């Protein structure tokens, strides 16, 4: 499992060794330390970075949290409930659980706080509005003494610039699929997983992208499939989300037509239905779309214009499905 | 007391260790301070209106002004600054604001006129202005214009226009020109030698390039190199991809891009965008790197530069609204293929 | 003098042109007796108040004056006024016909307290044989659900073009003015099923100018230029409808707001060109004004809108 | 037969009005038509449910096709309402009046003579609404429960990745096949770990005795993981087959460490 | 003393003889008072066109040295309720004046920023004591009033200031004053006005402290834009210039020394480029369509932020193309 085997130190980082030595550069004085700012792709590891930085700015008893609830009255009546994660040394806010409430919770929470200082993890920068971060551009500023923040995000790109500023910024990239393949074998041989030929563990990388928290859950999930006997041929087992969007790809280069379209809304209603973000199955599906070798450059390019299009209609939409199904039609379209 | 502030200034970021203190640290912006030093012997300072990029030295420079004008004792009695952090609604500014200016000048002390001029009116600043709304802003114009005798009103923003026409001609308009390395080497190199920031020669030029009209963005880069370059401990200089590493920006990871955009087909293009994705990189600053290169580089036809110019409006049109990096950036990379 | 609007206020529950429906049932109800509690919503000038004030004259005969109490918004309307006042009113010895009841009129219901609307409750239950309660309010959500239970609810709807037309024609037979059609239209352009203003448009155009065309509407009533927008958008190149845009909407103070939605209407009620077209055109037109009310109005963006106008009737 | 005193006074229900967009009368002018459904839908007031029977209407509707484009420019305006919509929220209602015109796009593009009987509608919308309700409220709880538990897995967990790669894993591993595991001490080690993942997520296994007489009480997963992952109606009856002798094993393996 | 007041103020007309630009309704006016039938007024008009001059100009004529207290003005300024229509402005109106005989004058300036429930209030205020007193409501805006309201008021619009009333004001203030114009540099400044007299003294103002001299010389256009502001005349048609004839990257080089010797925005030179080109007889209208086109789309996308060298770079890419098509 992913949480069962999880570096608690500094010292217990298996990759990027660069990285994991600039933490300690920046925590070999912890006092005179700025505002941080982890981005990098999805899934490699910068919240465990971040907690294990604690670990070295405090002591262990960093990782011994709790969960509380504070209310917050908006200009109306109607009350936010927003739930925190607490330390006796931290505490992690995650502004990403409401809606245009952001900047109330952030500017109260923040003030409300505001070695010596307590640390303030700010998880999900990129779903802060700019009200909020407009709010707590001066809050980083006039209370730097008590309060640091070190915020986790995948994008600085909706971050604006004078937060950009006002922080350090810290990249962590994806690690390499031999890295990934030694944490999987270290896994297999503490969980005792069986092995008949070594590079299924490298091929699992090759599904993942560089994400481990990907990986290690597919490896545990397709061990579960082989009854904890990983065989040389073993499937691997791409989220049930994944097939249904690979096969909505082969319906949609194999059939083109309304009486198609209606099966695709239908496919896309359902798996709307099961807590699967639109933007995500569009990336996806225009991604599989563009892997099918029976199209040329002159499709490809018109389905990536079309779903640049629809992806900018769907971050100025709401109702996502009206924006899928346009796209579909416009690539039944452009095929 | 004094040394107290020598310590804390020592062991404060570089933003805040080298702040300005007097109008002579201003590098760049000499024509705001000069006439401010003129007004200093004369008592005749008009209201005023600072606008320009951020990190400028607007706010620098007002504070330096204020302490040259008033002694670090009067610093602290003559002095009325509103930031953003505060409530500014029309209720604060007709009862707090208007009987701040209302009120008389304070009596400086024996020691103050001694050493400052010790003009006979007070200042009001309003920082960051542009959050300030119009109807606030109208009525500081009669508090602003009839107790102009015993107060003045100093206004910063970055943005000229979110503040009302009557304000702003009301106030003298100081512009606050972009920080970039020509007007601002001087200062970068002495903030690199008062810290003994051993760099290479295009060093220092190359971050206020990356600032792009930026001081603040430009010291900071600055001191990051040096914690860079002090914890590695080999005593070696710090050098441009060091510090262009750090700052989000490779010029070859750049020139791969434009390599596989020249000659490469969808597929090739779409790897490539796909394995450069993996590594954490901004989509606008990629975009901007790209339209800096290609607008740049004299080796374009003009009709190849008009539709590079609108593509790349267009995708940082689209970035704009929290698309998808992947998807924009690999449109974009396949529409300028195709030209 | 009077002005027209209260001048020719309506007395009677046939002189008014409104909705026809709740008119025969005011009027049958006025005839037989027995009013219950009402409700009427809607919008300004449209004929909610001159229809309860006919109602209540109509029921009461001469017996308005001791049987009808008025309280406007103008008035204290809080809680202490219901518990005192209106209560002592409710519970006031009158001898009426079999027929009728008390009538306690209650102007701008929307802006009664929560207290008072709350006490009105029972107080309007326990003398519902002897006093009857008519709210005017222009909209019913701000009246509590409890109170609306216990009353009749009439909602009131827009004047169409036929109706509004009709009282000016017998306002102008009454009144002996001279107008054309062209004029008319245009009054009831620039009414938007408001009567009131109707009239007072009317008024204002007759004591300004004495004759009612629509040059002078668009003149003393000057907001947009319609058949100067009709011209510019039916301009067949680009730079005669820039010099209208530039001339007369803009060189004379046409905020953009108005020129575009003018222009909406203008082009919806367009009738030379086709359906296609005209949906393109609304659409560009639409874009435009998205962008203007988000406070990016300028000359540049109605230009834009004007040029893909033009590019679409470009073939 | 009543109907006389409704065209009296009576507008035109929505659904007729959707009926209408998709018909057209070869006897009338086009123009004509288009001014009269104009004024119908403006009159209505309610644009939005007009559209959305539309939305749920024009795929069952006989138009002309030729590659399925007018589909296409469609969702092009419908995107444009969702714009429309969300700024109606945000500023002074008077963009309300472009509301009517996208309604009647779709007379243009897709109404036909051909389209002569009236489609009934429902309302996918609503209970895709409150499903969705439901599936987050469900999610939100699981991410309270890891919150609690999970000092640090809470870190790391996203909504979107906790529905899209974690409950999906975990429910595959929580309906696999336990009886081709001849190896008993592997299938007692997998079982273990198994109880583990159920109290990291606060997994219960609630015994549902809600049979009539039929002596088989189903074993249930609370929260239900089940009504979130699974999206294909075949395998849900594969994997309730498979899940309730799973479900007994690890409720006694539960009881057996209690 | 009237020399510390802003020229704004000072020069504020306290007549209705030095009230120009409005001659129709100033003379309607006066005809109102002289005769004795003056009803209830709405000035409606843009800011800085003499609305509120022109009332306190006729509450002077017709009340004479004692306006300030024969007169109720109120204003945004002050709180404007229903409390406090339903005591002060009723109490006003029903009683009578304590220095003299005659009507009343109540002057709601700005009335534009009135609730609803005070204008439903005050309508029956202004419709049961119309013996004794007037009401007079000045406003900006009409669609801030109700049409009650706005139906029981006599509407005057008080149109933009024309170029010989403004420029008799200005040759007035250069009487008043120790100061030259030179007269395109006066046809300059009715040009960057729009009507608005506040603007024009205030620039004036200013362009008479940047004379720096003890006032011997002339008021030329360079001093009436450099001190204005906003991209110079000069300089936006070098900017445009270099855009139209020279190189690419020559033409980057000129707009960024020029966007960054002066600190300007592109904004300001977008909008300048438009003014200019409307005067550009061109070829088949395409150009037209084009350039206007993506120039309403770089000032809508820079409307929300970006990058400017990247907007600067469409501008110039844009006009380019747009061009190309002239030949
Ligand atoms: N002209 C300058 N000379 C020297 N240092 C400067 C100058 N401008 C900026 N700095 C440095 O940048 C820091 C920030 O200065 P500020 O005056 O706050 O910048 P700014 O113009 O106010 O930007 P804002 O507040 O975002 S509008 C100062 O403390 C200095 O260290
Ligand atoms: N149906 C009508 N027939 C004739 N005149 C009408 C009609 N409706 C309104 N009017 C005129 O408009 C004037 C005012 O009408 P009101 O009933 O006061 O408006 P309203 O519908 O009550 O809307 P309010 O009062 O602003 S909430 C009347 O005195 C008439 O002159
Ligand atoms: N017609 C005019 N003739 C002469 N000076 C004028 C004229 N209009 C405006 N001014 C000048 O502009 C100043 C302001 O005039 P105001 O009457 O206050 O503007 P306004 O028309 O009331 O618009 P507001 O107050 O923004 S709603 C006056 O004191 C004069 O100096
Ligand atoms: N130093 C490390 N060595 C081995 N595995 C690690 C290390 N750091 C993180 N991981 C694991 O790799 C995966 C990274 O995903 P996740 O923890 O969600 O990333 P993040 O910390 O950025 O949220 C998790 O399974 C995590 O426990
Ligand atoms: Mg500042
Ligand atoms: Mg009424
Ligand atoms: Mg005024």
């Amino acid at each position: 499992w992913v949480d069962k085997y999880r570096p608690k130190s500094l010292n217990a980082l298996s990759h990027n060794e660069e990285l994991t030595n600039f933490l300690k550069s920046l925590s070999d004085q912890p006092r005179d330390l700025p505002h941080l700012l982890l981005y990098g792709p999805n899934g490699t590891g910068k919240k465990t970075r971040c907690m294990a930085l604690l670990e070295s700015i405090f002591g262990p008893g960093v990782y011994r949290l709790k969960i509380d609830v504070r209310q917050f009255v908006t200009a109306s009546n109607r009350k936010l409930e927003l739930n925190v994660v607490s330390s006796p040394y931290h505490l992690e806010i995650t502004p990403s659980d409401m809606g245009n409430n952001d900047r109330i919770v952030i500017q109260e929470l923040l003030k409300e706080v505001a070695h010596r200082y307590k640390c303030v993890i700010i998880n999900e920068a990129n779903s802060l509005t700019k009200d909020a971060q407009a709010a707590l551009r001066r809050t980083m500023e006039k209370y730097s003494k008590n309060i640091r923040l070190i915020m986790v995000c995948d994008s600085m790109s909706p971050i604006i610039a004078p937060i950009k500023s006002r922080c350090l910024l810290i990249r962590c990239p994806a690690p390499s699929d031999s890295e990934i393949s030694t944490i999987l074998s270290d896994v297999v041989t503490n969980e005792r997983i069986q092995l008949e030929t070594k590079d299924i563990l490298k091929r699992i990388a090759q599904a993942s992208n560089g994400n481990l928290r990907v990986s290690l859950l597919m490896l545990e999930s397709m061990a579960l499939n082989n009854e904890l006997a990983l065989k040389s041929s073993s499937p691997i087992i791409k989220p049930d989300w994944i097939i249904v969007i690979h096969k909505l790809t082969r319906k949609i280069v194999k059939e083109r037509s309304v009486n198609s379209l209606i099966e695709c809304r239908a496919v896309l209603y359902d798996l709307l239905a099961h807590c699967i973000p639109a933007n995500i199955i569009l990336k996806e599906l225009t991604f599989s779309l563009l892997d099918v070798e029976t199209l040329n450059t002159t499709n490809k390019s018109s389905i990536i214009e079309y779903s640049s299009v629809f992806d900018e209609r769907l971050s100025l939409g709401n109702k996502a499905i009206f924006h899928l199904e346009g796209f579909i039609a416009k690539v039944m379209c452009c095929l | 007391s004094k040394l107290a502030a020598e310590q804390s200034l020592a062991q404060q970021p570089w933003v805040e260790k080298y702040r300005p203190k007097n109008l002579d640290e201003v590098t760049a912006q000499d024509h705001a301070v000069t006439v401010l030093k003129k007004t200093l012997k004369s008592a005749n300072l008009p209201h005023m209106l600072f606008y320009g990029p951020p990190g400028t030295g607007k706010t620098s420079t007002i504070l330096a002004l204020t302490k040259e004008l008033y002694g670090p004792d009067l610093m602290k009695s003559r002095i009325l600054e509103l930031n953003a952090s505060d409530e500014r609604g029309i209720s604060i500014v007709r009862e707090k604001v208007k009987n701040f200016a209302r009120l008389t000048v304070s009596k400086p002390s024996k020691h103050d006129l001694e050493n400052y001029p010790c003009p006979p009116y007070k200042i009001i600043i309003l920082d960051e202005a542009d959050s300030m709304t119009a109807d606030a802003q109208s009525a500081l114009r009669r508090t602003m214009e009839t107790y102009s005798g015993v107060t003045r009103f100093c206004l910063i923003c970055n943005y000229v226009t979110r503040i009302i026409d009557p304000l702003a001609s009301r106030c003298s308009k100081f512009r606050f020109k972009a920080l970039d390395a020509s007007n601002a080497i001087d200062r970068l190199r002495f903030i690199s030698e008062q810290e003994n920031v051993k760099c290479d020669d295009g060093v220092l030029e190359r971050i206020l390039d990356i600032s792009a009209g930026d001081l603040r963005r430009g010291i900071t880069l600055l001191q990051s190199a040096s914690k860079g370059a002090q914890y590695l401990g080999d005593g070696k200089n710090i050098t441009s991809t060091q510090v262009e590493e750090l700052a989000g920006v490779p010029h070859d990871i750049l020139i791969e891009i434009v390599e596989k955009v020249k000659s490469g087909d969808f597929d090739e293009i779409k790897k490539y965008v796909n394995t450069f994705m993996k590594s954490g990189w901004s989509a606008a600053s990629v975009v901007n790197q790209l339209h800096e290169y290609y607008i740049t580089n004299d080796n374009f036809d003009t009709n190849f530069k008009n539709q590079i110019s609108w593509l790349l409006f267009t995708t940082d049109s689209r970035l704009n609204n929290g698309t998808n990096e992947h998807i924009q950036l690999l449109n974009l990379l396949v529409k300028i293929s195709q030209l | 003098q009077l002005p027209w609007v209260e001048k020719y206020r309506p007395q009677v529950l046939s002189d008014i042109v409104g909705n026809k429906e709740t008119i025969d049932r005011l009027q049958q109800i006025a005839k037989d007796g027995n009013m219950p509690h009402m409700i009427i919503s809607g919008m300004p000038g449209i004929g909610k108040t001159t229809s309860v004030h006919c109602l209540a004259h109509e029921l009461l005969g001469r017996s308005y004056a001791d049987g009808v109490l008025e309280l406007n918004a103008s008035d204290d309307r809080g809680i202490d006024v219901v518990r005192n006042q209106i209560k002592h009113f409710a519970q006031k010895k009158l001898h009426l016909p079999p027929g009728k009841h008390k009538i306690v009129i209650l102007d701008e219901a929307d802006s009664m307290t929560a207290g008072a609307q709350q006490a009105l409750r029972r107080t309007m239950e326990l003398y519902s044989n002897s006093t009857r309660f008519a709210f005017a309010c222009n909209q019913s959500n701000k009246i509590i659900e409890p109170l609306q239970s216990r009353c009749a609810i009439l909602r009131y709807s827009k004047l169409s073009d036929e109706d509004v037309l009709k009282r000016l024609l017998q306002i102008i037979k009454l009144e002996d003015v001279k107008y054309t059609n062209d004029g008319l239209e245009a009054i009831i352009f620039t009414a938007e099923g408001d009567m009131r203003q109707a009239i007072n448009n009317l008024q204002s155009t007759v004591a300004g100018h004495g004759l009612v065309n629509a040059d002078n509407v668009f003149k003393i009533v000057d907001s947009p230029h319609p058949l100067i927008v009709k011209k510019m958008l039916l301009a067949s190149n680009l730079e005669d409808s820039i010099q209208i845009l530039r001339t007369d909407l803009w060189k004379k103070g046409y905020s953009s707001i108005d020129i575009v939605t003018t222009s909406f209407r203008v082009t919806k009620n367009l009738a030379q060109v086709k359906e296609s077209v005209r949906l393109e055109m609304i659409k560009e037109i639409g874009l435009t004004h998205m962008r203007i009310l988000e406070g990016v109005g300028t000359y540049l963006q109605l230009a834009s809108m004007l040029a893909k106008i033009h590019k679409l009737n470009n073939k | 037969n009543t109907w006389a005193s409704s065209n009296k006074d009576s507008p035109i229900s929505w659904f007729k009005i959707v009926n209408q967009l998709f018909r057209k009368d070869p006897h009338r002018d086009i123009k004509e038509q288009f001014y009269e459904l104009l004024n119908q839908v403006e009159l209505n007031g309610n644009s939005d449910r007009i559209l959305q029977g539309c939305f749920n209407i024009f795929p069952y509707v006989k138009y002309s096709d030729n590659g399925i484009r007018k589909p296409a420019n469609i969702s092009d305006w419908l995107f444009f309402h969702d714009l429309m919509y969300q700024s109606m929220y945000a500023h002074n209602g008077e963009l309300l009046r472009y509301s009517a015109l996208v309604p009647l796009v779709f007379f243009q593009t897709f109404g036909d003579i051909a389209n002569k009987d009236d489609i009934r509608m429902k309302n996918s919308e609503y209970e895709q609404r409150e499903l969705k309700r439901a599936n987050s409220d469900i999610v939100s709880l699981i991410m309270r429960h890891i919150s609690v538990q999970s000092p640090l897995m809470a870190s790391f967990t996203d909504r979107k990745s906790l529905i899209f790669e974690i409950l999906p894993y975990l429910d595959s591993m929580i309906s696999s096949d336990f009886n081709k595991i001849r190896n008993l001490k592997l299938k007692q080690a997998i079982m273990e770990e198994l109880v583990q993942l159920l109290k990291s997520f606060q997994l219960n296994l609630i015994q549902n005795r809600s049979e009539g007489f039929d002596v088989r009480g189903g074993l249930t997963i609370d929260p239900p993981i089940d009504e979130v992952v699974l999206l294909n109606p075949k395998h849900i009856n594969e994997v309730q087959h498979k899940r309730a002798n799973n479900l007994s094993s690890l409720l006694a393996k539960i009881e057996e460490n209690r | 003393s009237k020399e510390n007041l802003p020229w704004v103020e000072k020069y504020r007309p306290e007549t209705l003889d030095e009230v120009y630009g409005q001659n129709e309704v100033i003379t309607t006016v006066r005809k109102f008072v002289d005769e004795g039938k003056l009803p209830h007024l709405l000035f409606y008009g843009p800011p800085g066109t003499g609305k509120t001059s022109t009332i306190v100009a006729l509450a002077r004529e017709i009340y004479g040295k004692n306006y300030s207290n024969m007169v109720l003005e109120l204003n945004a300024s002050d709180d404007r309720g229903i409390d406090v229509v339903r005591n002060q402005i009723k109490d006003f109106a029903s009683t009578r004046q304590i220095f003299s005989k005659g009507f009343k004058l109540i002057i709601l300036d700005e009335a534009d920023a009135m609730t609803n429930a005070a204008q439903n209030a005050l309508r029956r205020v202004i419709e049961r004591y119309t013996k004794n007193t007037r009401f007079c409501v000045l406003a900006n805006y009409a669609h801030k009033l109700t049409p009650a309201l706005l139906s029981r008021c006599t509407r005057f619009r008080f149109q933009p200031l024309p170029q010989e009333a403004i420029e008799r004001r200005i040759a007035n203030v250069l009487v008043h004053e120790k100061l030259k114009l030179s007269p395109n540099a006066e046809k300059a400044l009715i040009e960057l006005s729009n009507g608005d007299m506040r603007r024009v003294l205030n620039v004036l103002q200013s362009c008479k402290a940047t004379l720096d001299n003890p006032d011997e010389d002339e008021i030329s256009d360079d001093v009436i834009y450099e001190c204005c502001g906003a991209p110079r005349p000069s300089d936006l048609k070098a900017v445009l210039k270099s855009i139209l004839e020279d190189d690419w990257g020559t033409a980057h080089y000129t707009l960024n020394k020029v966007r960054s010797a002066k600190g300007l925005a592109l904004i300001d030179l977008i909008e300048g480029i438009v003014k200019i080109l409307e005067d550009y007889e061109l070829q088949n209208e395409e150009t037209r369509v084009h350039l206007l086109t993506k120039l309403a789309d770089i000032e809508y996308s820079i409307s929300k932020g970006g990058n400017d060298q990247i907007q600067g770079s469409a501008v110039i890419g844009a006009i380019k193309a747009s061009f190309e098509n002239e030949t």
